[PDB]
């Protein structure tokens, strides 16, 4: 039932008596396990015995914390001006890539497929490539069609390069359109590998025949890798302008993922121009800001462009931002701006003001390898203990580097690092290691719910930092790099601690002796 | 045709002008203008054909249709996304096919199980990994009633044999282990995944309790083709039970393997989504002599028609009950219409969804005085366009498998007051200044089926059409 | 007891068995009312019967939502360069003003007293003023000593103007130091009145005999009134720079309330200069951005400076920011910048993306009069219903304006406005009118607690927007004005809705049918 | 003196060189360097004087001392801040004087009750408004045990007579209604408020149950002068009850009017804060023949000394119990010293707080190996300076009523490793790069009293002194 005065949606409609009755009656037709048995298995899933069995898995993955290569090629492609992402292969993949980004950014996402079907399995997909480039050019008028692949195209062995050379030869794609490409097999690596593979394709198309001279242009290029916070692209440009050092981001989707709602749909907006990519070899250097995933991009910088590829850490936190600005200052010969020194001191004031609530707190965290290394480093710099550190798509070389960092910190003595493990593994770790909080993406909400069902004392609250963020709005606008991003991370962490403490101390007449007005 | 029809045929010619000739000629046969005297589309439109390469079709794949739509909702079974990691991650908890249960313990719909193929699985094959996976699953998830294996693109391409694995594991586990060859390259859209899934249900589930005792009632029914989006199937089931029927099974929203196995014991199959599950309804009529009928629970005009027709398949007691239920909710209905119809009447709507809703929600819109000016489907077949014709006003634009380009051009010309479509369409049309409601996920609201659902539907169309922010797209100094 | 590996602070130490037993034993020595009588009285305090008795109050105030005049004068004074706030009267006042701002801003607050004691009611406070000005000057070396008053001083009737002239003539304070003053009686108005009174004093000191000519400088002055978000001072300057319209803020404490932690304590930083205040009458106009409190400031602008004082609404929300920029454009003759139109469109895109969670939501809200009118306006503009609106320090003219705005809107039909009512009134209203959420300052946490103790169904969650904010850190850095501030308010409101819906749907096996990943 | 004493005397002359001559002369009598041979300060220091005008004293007023410190913590009475709105708002829930109860119903410490004076109250007087306010208080807060009236500045200046109102209202309500003339212009600091409040308790509360039966034990005590900051008095009371004593009253942290009225029946008064409550302990010895003794529950050295001296006032059974309680907590104490002393020893501390803690916490710092290089008080009297001399190392800087200039200059010259002071001092010294702990509010931590409090105190000094951020104030390029 409903009333005209107070219509209820699904929740809490289904809390009403008639629906609880409906549910009791439907239960009797399901041959449900009795509630005692379900309770008993739930409890057993929270134990150390179940954890050991869980960590013996070698074939089953449950609740992965990674996606597949072509998602990352699509995101890299969206960062170039007037570029239409195009994934050669089967169309179901493109419906899912667009949807996945639509739900994080709350924005439209342009991307096409060439719709290979069973016919293309024996003939190969060269007819789909010819018609697809022809139709996409006509409908969408891109200056660049950036082509990646789905797993059907990789398994059948479609010769991408040849297909595109044939489309050009035979008049299906005009000479005015650039068609960079990359092979992006979903059964190798993850979405971050797809981004790096796509970037190498752009580099070949736009610079392979160019005779560059490092420092001919007194600028730095910056390469972000797979990054889904709009604020991170923007803060880098802002700091470089304050430094007075010319710069170009190579792949910057922040304008096309934030177009105004003014009565017009703009499929293309901003992005790295062809001029910026073509003149990239003349910069002083190219700084690869997520170094663990930008592996082919480092070979571009050093072997194609003969630039230093000066090593930099992800610019997350106070010390890693100081190291990025010192590197920009050394390479350019320009001093660090007084406005940046002022911003740095305000971040340090914030760290000193909030330190008593953060020191000694225990965190679990998961995400992509470069993000997890940077966030673990900043938590150690805050005096926090990152006790459970998981990266499903990280490798053994990254794990060794993380353990070297942790061993050298007083705050890393109880830390455990997990690679090639998933969020069902992370769930057991939240039950057995019980950190105060866990930092993750929206998939972590189910782990918070499961820990709460063991009891209020066992709840591990989620703090949302990462991708995807689907159950809160406009967090993709935020910044996590630079001093500005560090201010957002410190504010987020201390107010998560204070929100949980108020909740714990908000029981009238019981725990509200410590429901303090001032904290 | 009428003046509206003529304007729409001229819009069709203009929109297709941009297409290269090969595509242009093909695409012309996927659109038409409706004629109220027509009872069949005939050769007036063609559908369920390949998409045109490179045009930004809205469609998905057969894995979406099998895993995402038909099997994914069954709560008491573990569904394995078998292949590389992408497909199961993008489809993890994207569709609001509601259920109740204890996640990871007796109900598994929001977990993402996968065999996460790596290069060695492509080179050497995945059957050994799959068998080991199922052992590990039975160890860690002992309360599953059964297990499904949803194939992704690589599996058939490398020559794996999941049927042999399913048979061996079902014997070892002593539970149904169901192999599905729903690779995304098969067919042309989500549709072939439905049909593949119905055929798998036919052979691997539906005969499991044959010759077993089952305590029947004269008024036993099944809800066939309601995936409980936002609780839609619960809001329908309550009305059927209030009328005196026993809903033995719901396929597949909040559904179970057990309910599906008991379905050959009912008296009547009630099909809501004709597209996805007409196949198994026709199979049960042939094999088990169970009649089936299509019904529509969107808005009071359709609900009253459906309750009366369902009841007419039984006896005078259920016919009387159908009248009593309608009379019980008449007050609630007249209050909803009296509040919201005035805020919505005369406004024009464009609809673009999968295989059912583009025609099925028209009566609810008409109940609030709204008018449908264009309706299209991603992956419907010609028997669905046939079924759409009775509910369209003369001259309406009726179309199939539209590209992004075509939908944008239709919207710019028709200037609908409201659009109902999906998540890849939402943020495009809001920036163009057109009120938009997601009519797959219900824009995180619902239910919209049933009497309780009509109130939510009316509230939501008013909320979005009349929101104050729609007057602010243009800055005041412009 | 305590264990060495896990030391518990107060909460949750006192939850331990030995302390629960200690509390039972102490309770026997208090003649405590019986538990059933206490529950009966608590339930009664949540009723409409109690509410009617509560609204019969004429003399008792409980949990006020306002402070006294000198607090506002101190904040005004802090926004001028090299200024030391000085409160003539009794010293306990200054310890409290400093402490109150310390706990909101997490920053030092310079302010002195002249420590008037008992003898000053017979002799007057002239000796204290002489010695106080002399000692403050020598220790703190201000350029400006900005004098206000405590209630002692006001009751005694000390003649500030004459004391200050006597100090200068007798050599207690150098003639080069500026010593603006204002009478700030705590028994009239509130802290926003003290701010406006102090501004009038700075205007007399720096401009009384000046022959100004509006438009001699092609600039606009801006006056914020009492405002405790650093981002609002900053966003006004940023928007004016984008407009290319020269501007001064008259009273800007955003640099002295955000000095860096760099090893040095700076008691003075930034602020309006003497040159900006002395040349203020030559601007085109002065825009008073919180119009209900800036009453004597408007008389300055019009009667002393002969400027228009162009009426502007508080620039909170989309429409009010649009109106500010159209007014800046009309007075200056310069076009609205394209970067500001882009920012506006992105705000509208956020509002369209989040509207289904905010439409129809019911809010209670309280705070100062300008802020409450502005936030009520924007909530109507979002399609929300501000059902309970309270401003303890507002007057009947403001209440009439508020009811006029509400009556005109589709979303104001169930809105009730309360003036000269406090947070014990507001607490009853949360129980009887039960809005979805309440927007307030940290004192609202007690009301949230009280409503939860009636039951989880009755809880009204607090959204912190206002002053003071003592129980979360670094919210004072935020922005609430302009399109940037509106982005914050929109994101804050929609994520409060989503956090509460997740909490309500997070009970495993019971309400989690609607614990949606994607919202 | 020694080399430290010499430097500190030189530092004193340098610092006061900024003061105009009238203040300068005066300020030199408020600082000294300690001598271990000295028992009393004699003429070496003066204190409890008016502050100098305009110097930024840390001091508050007599209303802070009466309402903020002594009466505000009493949970079963309603305390009215009588005058304009400022005083009660700035002091609403600023001091963490913990209590248990149901807010607004049987306990009232976090509500701010005020008469909110307006200009008409200044002009015609506030006594009629106060009588009316008390009637409304009793209607809306029926479970108060008693009511106090805390005068703000204007009340005595406009000639009001709150004792006449208190007498009439106490007869009208049949509850104690207690007038307090604690206007902030009285006295020189918080101190006179303490004294005023002790005299009011002497006259209006302590005699209320005189002559009445009360069941006593031989081991009945009261805790006098512990305001339960962060639960400090609970962490103290547990040890006294573990030792076999019955704590009949706690003044006034988590305290009640009832406990105060029963205090004249105890056997022994245990004074923690001497400054704020010695007055009433001396009165109870003279009028009721109840002995009193000062004690100190900061850190293991002082706790054991205190437990043994308290038990020595009773008999051999309580003396043996003192040894058993000390033994019971000795493993906890040895583990705290083993973990934290190595992380803190050798480091130097500067203390600046009100009237007790600047000397009282020195033992606990010394148990963790730290050294106090300078200690000062806002408003202490010379008998508190006398009491500080036994716990200072030779040539320590000891000072009174410092301006912010003087604290800053002492910190810059002395360069302590850690500072303990208040909220107005915290954010200045953190910007100067000196680790800082609030030693009034415990920086939102505590308790610090007792055996359970020493663990927290050690954790907190290590957390802040050794935090990694203190190495980052200078940019690495500078
Ligand atoms: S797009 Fe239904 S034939 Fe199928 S997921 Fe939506 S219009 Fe599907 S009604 Fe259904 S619950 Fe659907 S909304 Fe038939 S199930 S493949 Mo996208
Ligand atoms: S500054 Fe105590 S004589 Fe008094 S509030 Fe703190 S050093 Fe007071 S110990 Fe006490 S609980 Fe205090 S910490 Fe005596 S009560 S006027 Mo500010
Ligand atoms: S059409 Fe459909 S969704 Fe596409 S792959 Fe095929 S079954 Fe699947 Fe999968 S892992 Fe990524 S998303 Fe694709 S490239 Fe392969
Ligand atoms: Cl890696
Ligand atoms: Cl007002
Ligand atoms: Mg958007
Ligand atoms: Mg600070
Ligand atoms: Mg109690």
């Amino acid at each position: 039932s409903q009333t005209i005065d107070k219509i209820n949606s699904c929740y809490p409609l289904f809390e009403q008596d008639e629906y609880q009755e409906l549910f009791r009656n439907k239960r009797q037709l399901e041959e449900a396990h009795d509630a005692q048995r379900v309770q008993e298995v739930f409890a057993w899933t929270t134990t150390a015995e179940y954890e050991a069995l869980n960590f013996r898995r070698e074939a089953l993955t449950v609740d992965p914390a990674k996606a597949c290569q072509p998602l990352g090629a699509v995101l890299c492609s969206l960062g170039f001006a007037n570029t239409l992402p195009y994934v050669h292969g089967s169309q179901g993949c493109v419906a899912y890539f667009r949807t996945y980004f639509n739900r994080h950014f709350k924005e439209p996402i342009a991307c096409v497929s060439d719709s290979m079907t069973e016919d293309a399995a024996v003939f190969g997909g060269n007819n789909n490539m010819n018609l697809g480039l022809q139709n996409a050019s006509a409908l969408y008028k891109p200056e660049i069609i950036a082509v990646s692949t789905t797993c059907m195209a990789e398994v059948i062995g479609d010769d991408l390069q040849a297909f595109i050379a044939n489309a050009k030869k035979d008049g299906f794609v005009d000479s005015s359109i650039a068609v960079p490409h990359a092979h992006t097999p979903s059964f190798i690596g993850s979405h971050v590998t797809g981004w790096d593979n796509m970037f190498e394709g752009f580099a070949k198309t736009f610079t392979a025949d160019y005779q560059g001279q490092p420092g001919k242009l007194p600028k730095l290029n910056l390469v972000t890798g797979f990054e889904t916070y709009l604020g991170n692209f923007r803060v880098l440009k802002r700091m470089m302008e304050q430094m007075a050092v010319p710069c170009s981001l190579l792949s910057d989707p922040s304008e096309v993922l934030d177009t105004p709602a003014d009565g017009h749909y703009r499929m293309y907006s901003g992005g790295t121009t062809q001029q910026e990519m073509k003149e990239a070899p003349d910069a002083i250097d190219t700084l690869l800001l997520q170094p663990w995933q930008l592996l082919k991009s480092k070979k571009v910088v050093q072997e194609m462009w003969n630039q230093p590829a000066t090593e930099v850490a992800i610019p997350l936190g106070l010390a890693a931002t100081d190291e990025l600005l010192m590197t920009v200052s050394q390479l350019s010969g320009k001093p660090i701006a007084d406005a940046l020194t002022l911003e740095r001191g305000r971040l340090v004031d914030m760290m000193l003001d909030s330190h008593t609530w953060l020191h000694g707190k225990k965190f679990g965290l998961y995400g992509d390898p470069d993000f997890v290394m940077g966030l673990t480093r900043f938590l150690l710099e805050l005096g926090c203990e990152p006790t459970v550190i998981l990266s499903h798509n990280a490798n053994k070389r990254w794990q060794k580097a993380m353990n070297k960092m942790l061993d050298a910190s007083p705050y890393g003595r109880d830390s455990e690092v997990f690679i090639n493990c998933d969020l069902w593994h992370f769930r057991s770790l939240m039950f057995t290691r019980q950190p105060d909080f866990m930092i993750g993406n929206s998939y972590g909400k189910f782990i918070q719910r499961d820990t709460l069902a063991k009891g209020k004392a066992f709840e591990v609250p989620l703090i949302r930092l990462g991708f995807p963020l689907f159950d809160r709005h406009h967090l993709h606008r935020q910044t996590t790099w630079g001093y500005e991003g560090a201010m957002n991370i410190v504010t987020t962490l201390v107010n998560a601690v204070l929100e949980k403490l108020d909740s714990d101390t908000s029981q009238l007449g019981k725990t509200d002796y410590s429901f303090d007005l001032v904290r | 045709t009428n003046a509206t029809g003529e304007r729409n045929l001229a819009l069709i010619q203009e929109v297709l002008e941009v297409f290269p000739e090969t595509a242009r000629k093909e695409r012309r046969k996927h659109m038409m203008v409706s004629d109220p005297k027509m009872k069949s589309v005939g050769k007036c439109i063609i559908s369920n054909r390949k998409s045109q390469p490179g045009v930004m079709t809205v469609r998905g794949c057969a894995y979406a249709g099998s895993k995402g739509v038909v099997f994914g909702p069954i709560k008491d079974m573990a569904h394995i996304s078998h292949g590389p990691v992408g497909c199961g991650q993008y489809s993890r908890a994207g569709r609001r096919n509601y259920y109740t249960g204890v996640s990871g313990v007796d109900s598994f719909g929001t977990l993402n199980f996968t065999s996460d193929f790596q290069e060695r699985d492509i080179v050497f094959g995945g059957d050994k990994k799959l068998s080991k996976l199922i052992e590990e699953m039975e160890l860690l998830f002992p309360l599953t009633k059964g297990i499904t294996i949803q194939s992704e693109c690589p599996v058939g391409l490398i020559g794996d044999d999941i049927s042999a694995v399913a048979n061996a594991s079902s014997k070892a586990l002593d539970k149904p282990v169901i192999p599905v060859r729903c690779e995304g390259f098969r067919g042309v859209s989500q549709s072939l995944g439905h049909h593949i899934a119905n055929d798998v249900v036919r052979d691997w589930i539906l005969n499991n309790r044959e010759g077993q005792p089952f305590e029947t009632t004269p008024y036993d029914v099944a809800i066939i083709g309601d995936y409980n989006i936002g609780g839609d199937a619960w809001a329908s089931r309550i009305l059927l039970e209030e009328m005196g029927l026993r809903v033995v099974a719901q396929w597949s929203g909040d559904g179970t393997l057990v309910e599906m196995e008991n379905t050959p014991f009912v008296k009547l199959n009630l099909v809501h989504c004709y597209r996805s599950m007409n196949y198994i309804a026709r199979h049960m009529e042939e094999k088990h002599q169970i009649p089936w009928m299509e019904y529509n629970f969107f808005g009071p005009t359709k609900i009253a028609e459906s309750l009366r027709k369902i009841a007419d398949q039984f006896d005078d007691t259920i016919r009387a009950n159908a009248e009593a239920v309608i009379a019980r909710y008449e007050g609630q209905m007249a209050a909803i219409i009296a509040k919201y119809r005035p805020r919505l009447e005369g406004r024009k709507v464009l609809l673009y969804m999968g295989g059912l809703r583009p025609r099925h929600v028209i009566g609810a819109y008409e109940d609030l005085g709204m008018e449908i000016i264009a309706a299209g489907y991603e992956f419907a077949h010609n028997d669905d366009y046939d079924r759409t014709l009775p509910d369209l006003k003369e001259g309406t634009l009726l179309f199939d498998d539209a590209s992004s380009y075509e939908l944008e051009a239709f919207v710019k010309a028709l200037k609908p007051d409201l659009i109902g479509s999906g998540i890849k369409e939402k943020y495009i049309f809001q920036k163009m200044g057109v009120p938009f409601r997601q009519m797959h996920s219900w824009d995180y609201s619902g239910p919209y089926h049933g009497y309780d659902g009509f109130a939510i539907f009316a509230r939501d169309m008013d909320m979005t059409l009349n929101n104050p922010a729609w007057n602010e797209l243009t800055a005041p100094w412009l």
